[PDB]
């Protein structure tokens, strides 16, 4: 259990929101569980959101010489749901974003994290 | 009017855009330089695996016998079949 | 008044120390070493070690055919450069008869080539 | 008529698993994908060489575990740790199956520059789901 | 011998077992010594936390691990690691 | 020297234990640097020598002043522009592309 | 082959033990008689012992309710708390006044260069500047796109230099540049 | 080793359009900005016009990274129709569904 307290005062991260752009929607929202589980039990104030899903479609030819009539449409299914931390520490941060960031999902999972921290005018 | 302008002007020398009024003809090398030109790319420069590495690894690997590709099995039996004959 | 504390400043270690600390040792499996699938399991000491060393032998087997084709690899796709990864070369790129190539054979360990060009 | 991945009805002996007797319209419907990489979905760039990689995985395990791999790969990609689950079959020696985990295990690793790792799951007889 | 085992699970300590004939010779050594002059249960206990998770038993301990079920008269218990010696 | 070098490497052979778990994996894995350094900056190494914002955008330490109402300066404030508002080429790209057109401006 | 460790393993044994990492699924190890798989006319969904379909779940295993707490009594390690800064928007907003966007896009796979990440942007309130008075004038005619009259709020960006953090040095500077020209009362003022 | 003459005679175009994209880019802008004389240009049109034919960003062919098809690419994928749709209905591209809207 090594620590280190060292010097500088805090960061003071202010809505670190994770929008978590996916493939499949259980696995968006068994993630939801593990993550406002581990944000109770952390102390960290979590919300949730449901970013609305983009349909990439698109369409190519069936057969390889000729017959244009006839064609093949494909489809990609991009669903979001955001998980929005707010009133959030600096240390607080590289500790729980960690530990989701380590245990994400495969190919359905992206972690986009927006930070607002606040500071002082110079 | 002028002060429009030359208020154009100070927020241009502030920000770092071109200073003095030039016209889009010329912009157009401020927006070169400012982006990447067709061929400097990541993607376009590498476009194509290299394909020499990989066939010639296969090479390598399948004459140390690490790999059995099925298809230069077929060309071998097939051109020793056809090297009896042709 | 602000009560605005310090960061503690941690390695990026011991978060998973802390980690093994949470998982203690299975007490009804096998080291993680060996595959989980019943027939993979060894039986005895004497398989285990024939697996390990069988293992060992595919390691430094790829190590070889890595080390005599460097051609095949040099092409580095991770950010960053990960010199335990990258091939490593044991022939002496220096021809010439200098003290810069006695230096680069003796740190590549030829024995009689350091001897030989001495 | 579509004749994409559907395998055609014999005469009733054609041992088939569930991934080959599942047609292309059920790909999500009642398959799933094969490999779990992220570059397909909105925002990504490396999607191409994802795809010209995951290609090239197939086809040197297929030729590296002569005849053993029951069916297909599942190629997941988390974070830098790629992983090439299988479902390998019960005829070679655990000594040989072992050795070319590792060649596999260091190979990849020095191609694709990345922590690659092989979990095998070893199956007596390769699998039936109908006779078609 | 419990003292040490404690000693060796202070911390990293583990670690100074070292190798896996060091660590056989060790394990086997602590179970010949449990069957030896422990109650039946502690040694059934030890068996199933140390076996097969720490080490794998070599041919004498079998014999020995069956002398203390002799003497505490659980012979209840000779097909389960009859099956697991198999 | 080699005997202490020597002496490391022997204390990691007797330090060396099995990985006995999968978190211990990824300990030698971060160990080694095969593993991503986690949580990620998207900017891992990539120091650029600490241009630090001084060096990038504002060229006029490279610019080598001529007389400034002349269209050649007024071409350097264009492509000074240019290379300030490129963020993929780093500052010793812009000097080198600076250093071309006054070597071949020169040149002329 | 060998009976496995499913049946071995009885209840009350810890599985965070069992499963440490994220793994694929591997059934021998897992306790559980799961069936996946769209099943034939007169038959069940497809045994465990081999399936395609359950490798191919991600496989939440590692991660269960009780592997959460018991793995956060360790990482609760790590976290000091905030001050009184007070959920109330406009105490922290007097608090520390100005505000930072500057993101990370994680991938997955080789490499983590995603250059959209260097973007930085910075929202800073006129009511939270407080030394601008007829200086405001200047501030708002200086920047043009900016300044939504609904609310009070300048936000400046910066994607021009490679690095998140002399983007952030950006940020500051044209916002400390633009406050001195703003100040910096000049020859032409008054013919307006 | 490259799968026809055609690929290979890109991957030539490529390598070589990517090495010879900096002294192109410079002597372009200079053509297309309003500043130095009518004749002043004169010039650097010889060394366009006589930088080789083969670094040209207009004879850039994005064709099939598997199968080289020129007509007929998507290119997120670098992938000719019946190539991508041979992995998507065989199922090894995650994400790719059949359209039902
Ligand atoms: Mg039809």
């Amino acid at each position: 259990p090594v620590v280190t307290i060292s010097d500088e005062p805090d960061i003071l991260y202010k809505r670190l929101s994770v929008l978590v752009k996916g493939h499949d929607k259980a696995v968006l929202d068994s993630y939801e569980y593990f993550a406002v589980l581990a944000a109770k039990e952390l102390g960290i104030s979590i919300k949730v959101h449901e970013p609305p899903r983009k349909i990439e479609r698109f369409t190519l030819l069936q057969s390889v010489h000729i017959y244009k009539k006839h064609r093949v449409q494909y489809e990609m299914r991009t669903l979001y749901r955001c998980l929005e931390l707010e009133h959030l520490t600096g240390s607080t941060a590289d500790v729980y974003l960690e530990y989701i960031q380590r245990n994400l999902p495969e190919g359905v999972a992206m972690e986009v994290t927006k930070t607002q921290l606040e500071q002082l005018p110079e | 009017s002028e002060y429009a302008f030359r208020m154009s002007r100070l927020s241009a020398r502030l920000f770092g855009e071109v200073t003095r009024p030039t016209n889009s003809k010329s912009m157009k090398v401020v927006k070169l330089f400012s982006e990447l030109p067709l061929a400097k790319k990541k993607e376009t420069y590498d476009w194509y695996p290299n394909h020499h590495t990989y066939a010639e690894l296969m090479q390598t690997l399948r004459f140390l016998g690490l790999y059995r590709d099925e298809h230069q099995d077929f060309m071998d039996e097939q051109k020793r079949l056809k090297k009896l004959r042709g | 008044e602000v009560v605005i504390p310090k960061k503690k400043t941690w390695d990026k270690v011991a978060v998973l120390q802390a980690l093994a600390s949470t998982v203690n040792r299975d007490t009804t499996a096998v080291p993680y070493v060996f595959q989980d699938d019943p027939y993979l399991m060894p039986a005895s000491s004497l398989e285990s070690r024939s697996f390990l060393l069988a293992k060992k032998s595919g390691e430094n087997v790829a190590k070889f055919i890595i080390n005599s084709y460097p051609k095949y690899f040099q092409k580095d796709i991770a950010e960053p450069h990960i010199p335990c990864l990258m091939p490593e070369y044991f022939e002496p790129q220096i021809k010439d008869i200098s003290e810069a190539a006695l230096k680069e054979r003796i740190e590549l360990r030829k024995v009689k080539a350091s001897v030989d060009m001495f | 008529k579509n004749r994409a991945a559907r395998v055609r009805v014999s005469k009733g002996d054609k041992p088939v698993t569930y991934e080959e007797a599942h047609a292309p319209h059920y790909i999500a419907h009642r398959k799933g994908w094969l490999s779990l990489h992220t570059g397909n979905l909105d925002g990504e760039d490396h999607a191409a060489e994802r795809t010209v990689e995951d290609v090239f995985l197939r086809k040197f395990m297929w030729g590296t575990f002569p005849g053993c791999l029951a069916d297909q790969l599942v190629l997941k990609r988390r974070g830098n740790q790629l992983e090439i689950c299988a479902v390998v079959l019960r005829q070679l020696s655990p000594h040989k199956y072992y050795f070319l985990v590792g060649y596999s295990e260091t190979l990849l690793s020095y191609f694709y520059k990345c922590p690659v790792r092989l979990h095998l799951q070893t199956v007596p007889s390769k699998v039936v789901y109908k006779y078609l | 011998a419990y003292q040490v085992h404690g000693l060796l699970k202070t911390g990293d300590n583990w670690k100074f077992i070292g190798p896996d004939q060091h660590r056989n010779f060790y394990y086997s050594k602590f179970f010949d010594l449990i069957c030896l002059m422990e109650q039946i249960d502690v040694t059934l206990k030890w068996y199933e936390d140390l076996i097969p998770s720490a080490y794998f038993p070599h041919s004498q301990t079998m014999i020995h691990l069956l002398q203390a079920l002799d003497v505490a008269n659980r012979l209840e218990v000779i097909p389960k690691i009859w099956k697991d010696s198999k | 020297s080699l005997w202490d070098v020597e002496f490391a490497k022997q204390l990691a052979t007797v330090n060396e234990q099995p990985l006995q778990n999968g978190f211990e994996e990824l300990i030698q894995w971060t160990k080694e640097g095969k593993l991503w350094e986690f949580p990620i900056n998207n900017e891992a190494g990539f120091d650029d020598d600490g241009s630090e914002f001084h060096e990038h955008i504002f060229l006029e330490k490279h610019l080598e002043s001529f007389p400034k109402q002349g269209p050649i300066r007024h071409f350097m404030e264009l492509v000074t522009c240019g290379l300030s508002k490129n963020p993929y080429l780093s500052v010793k790209q812009k000097v080198e592309h600076i250093e071309w057109f006054r070597n071949y401006f020169n040149e002329k | 082959a060998l009976p496995p460790r499913t049946e071995k393993m009885a209840v009350d044994q810890d599985w965070p033990s069992v499963y440490p990492v994220a793994a694929p699924f591997k059934p021998s190890a897992v306790p559980l008689p799961v069936r996946m798989g769209y099943p034939v006319k007169k038959g069940v969904p497809m045994a465990k012992e081999g399936n395609l379909e359950l490798l191919k779940i991600p496989n939440f295993l590692h991660l269960t309710p009780v592997a959460i707490k018991k793995h956060c009594e360790a990482l609760k390690d790590f976290c000091t708390e905030w001050p009184a800064a007070l959920d109330s928007d406009e105490k922290c907003e007097k608090h520390f006044p100005i505000e930072i966007d500057s993101t990370d896009y994680v991938s997955s796979g080789p490499s983590v260069r995603n250059p959209r990440a260097r973007v930085v942007v910075l929202r800073v309130k006129l009511s939270s500047l407080n030394l601008d008075d007829h200086a405001k004038k200047k501030l708002i005619k200086l920047v043009g796109e900016r300044y939504c009259k609904t609310t009070d709020v300048l936000t400046i960006k910066t994607d021009r230099c490679p690095l998140r953090r002399q983007n952030y040095d950006y940020a500051v500077y044209l916002l400390t540049v633009l406050y001195h020209e703003s100040w910096n009362t000049e020859e032409w003022e008054k013919s307006k | 080793h490259y799968v026809d003459w055609r690929m290979w005679r890109d991957v030539k175009r490529r390598k070589m359009a990517y090495e010879y994209a900096d002294e192109r880019l410079r002597i372009n802008s200079l053509r297309k900005n309003t500043i130095l004389p009518k004749i002043l240009q004169d010039v650097a049109d010889e060394e366009i016009a006589a930088l080789p034919r083969d670094s040209c960003p207009v004879r850039i062919r994005n064709r099939c990274v598997m199968t080289s098809r020129p007509r007929g690419v998507k290119r997120r994928w670098r992938l000719s129709r019946i190539v991508f749709r041979h992995l998507a209905d065989h199922g090894q591209l995650s994400g790719i569904q059949r359209a039902t809207w």
